């Protein structure tokens, strides 16, 4: 069975410079009957079907721009973008097209590298409409930051929370190339009514010191 | 034109089996290979199998030893994909594609198959009220506890598109999904413009237009 | 079947003319698609035209066109209004539409403008 290893897992390139993605196969993808290296490169943007970029290692599909170029032979292959545009941000997969199964590689996320940008932090207390039920949800929003690495910690009366919060990040914004994070601490109303101070502490490279946004329940 | 239209989304219980259809048109249907590729949320693509409609030759993936089954129907120019003994891990978007080597590649729009024992539940829309900062203020809607995916959120009937961030849904311990949608505006507009998030959950006939008023 | 023949091996044509290649087959396959390829300086291969033509397929330029000759075995890979940019190496190739597809590509012929 062919194993396709893609390195690096993630790649950050400035807008207009060269990006290179590597793909190593467990066996040779060369075919003596057709004199081709059967390796395909795919591009997939979030919420879209994959798009074929390069087949047979170095053949460009119709409509693929100039900057995309495949290379390699045997077990080592490479996809190169010479001028990374905004429309290139996607995940790139190499695929064994030679022998069955046509196994995919793990993929490589290609993001635009930009200047450091700190997140704008907001904390939303649970709605009173939600306080009609038995659960309470506090949301901490991190708006427009770079890089993607960020740390969010929840505190209830200066008690560090763990195992009762979920988070999700958006895709890199097309305008400013930034990310937004949303974290939701879920508590029961009984637990929510037994504490006063609620806060999320953000740790990001764009912050000189960690930023904490808090509120007191029942106070406006 | 060449078109691959797949069957709509389906929710199944663990242990059931799904059958996804893929109707080809715009070419000699019986001469080109048709591939099936799936993608679980937060994971890469996974090749599933091949079928040649000319003689119903199949090339399945060893990962689905006896679960996958590919068939064809020349009278309707449709290829079918069947996966049995479903797991929660089998929750994914499944794509059909015409991928004959050396020829142009075409793709179906995809089909979402949710495998879960949960039942359809309409979401609750809670307002995330601002106050806000000094320069810009943030407000949003919390769309909590719904099944299955997806939910469509817009702001002011789609008239407010700048600074809007709808975050991907998150699966909770209850088997229900939860998402939030935020929007940043100038601090002077909080009392000069109304903000309404328009949440829509078709599987449960839920339609809610919540007005986000400041606190 | 044998690989096709891309002639002439060297075609020198003044700027803005009608340069026409010939991709000839000895025997044809029952089902096949013929492709016109051009090599880029990045050692890449680009598909300019394809027979039979697919109007819905993107990336096709109206300049490069493939024409099936009356004998059905020979083809005409012509370009109209040739540019100095078009100077390069070209080749034609056929891929059969059988289950086990076989690639049969020509040798390279150079174009000068």
């Amino acid at each position: 069975d062919i194993v396709m290893t893609q390195s690096p897992d993630s790649l950050a390139v400035s807008l207009g410079e060269r990006a290179t993605i590597n793909c190593k196969s467990s066996q040779s993808l060369w075919d003596s009957g057709n004199q081709k290296n059967f390796l395909t490169w795919y591009q997939q943007k979030p919420g879209q079907p994959p798009k074929l970029l390069i087949y047979w290692t170095s053949y460009r599909e119709s409509g693929v721009p100039d900057r995309f170029s495949g290379s390699g032979s045997g077990t080592d292959f490479t996809l190169t973008i010479s001028s990374l545009q905004a429309e290139d941000v996607a995940v790139y997969y190499c695929q064994n097209d030679y022998f069955y199964p046509h196994t995919f590689g793990g993929g490589t996320k290609v993001e635009i590298k930009r200047t450091v940008a700190a997140p704008s932090v907001f904390i939303f207390p649970p709605s009173d409409e939600q306080l009609k039920s038995g659960t309470a949800s506090v949301v901490c929003l991190l708006n427009n930051f770079y890089p993607r690495e960020a740390k969010v910690q929840w505190k209830v009366d200066n008690a560090l929370q763990s195992g009762n919060s979920q988070e999700s990040v958006t895709e890199q914004d097309s305008k400013d190339s930034t990310y937004s994070l949303s974290s939701t601490l879920t508590l029961s109303k009984a637990d929510y009514e037994k504490h006063k101070v609620y806060a999320c502490e953000v740790t990001h490279q764009g912050l000189s010191s960690p930023v904490t946004k808090s509120f007191n329940r029942g106070e406006c | 034109q060449v078109q691959l239209v797949q069957s709509g989304a389906e929710v199944k219980k663990p242990g059931a089996s799904v059958k996804v259809s893929c109707k080809a048109s715009g070419y000699t249907f019986t001469s080109y290979w048709i591939n099936w590729v799936r993608q679980a949320p937060g994971q890469g693509l996974e090749w599933m199998g091949n079928i040649y409609p000319g003689s119903s030759l199949t090339n399945y993936n060893e990962k689905f030893k006896n679960r996958v089954t590919m068939t064809r129907d020349t009278s309707t120019s449709t290829v079918y994909m069947e996966l049995s003994s479903l797991r929660s891990e089998d929750t994914a978007v499944y794509y059909c594609a015409r991928l004959s080597t050396g020829t142009f590649a075409y793709w179906g729009q995809g089909t979402l198959v949710t495998v879960s024992s949960a039942s359809t539940k309409g979401p609750s829309v809670f307002p995330l009220a601002p106050s806000t900062s000094g320069g810009t203020a943030a407000l949003g809607c919390l769309v909590k506890d719904y099944f299955p995916e997806p939910v469509t959120v817009s702001w002011n009937s789609g008239a407010l598109t700048s600074g809007v961030h709808t975050f991907p849904a998150v699966l909770q311990s209850s088997g229900l999904y939860s998402l939030s949608s935020v929007v940043t505006v100038p601090s002077s507009s909080l009392g000069t413009q109304t903000y309404i998030c328009n949440v829509n959950h078709k599987p449960s006939n839920t339609k809610v237009d919540k007005k986000v008023e400041p606190k | 079947w044998n690989p096709p023949t891309f002639s002439p091996a060297l075609l020198v044509v003044t700027e803005g003319d009608n340069a026409t290649f010939t991709c000839s087959f000895s025997n044809t396959s029952e089902s096949f698609v013929l492709n016109w390829y051009r090599m880029s300086p990045s050692n890449q291969t680009d598909k300019l035209a394809a027979f039979p033509e697919d109007r819905s397929q993107p990336g096709q330029d109206c300049r490069f066109r493939v024409t099936q000759l009356p004998n059905g075995r020979d083809f005409h890979m012509s370009v109209v209004r040739a540019r100095r940019n078009d100077s390069g190496t070209y080749l034609c190739g056929a891929i059969s539409l059988a289950p086990k597809a076989q690639i049969k590509e020509s040798l390279r012929a150079e174009l000068r403008v």
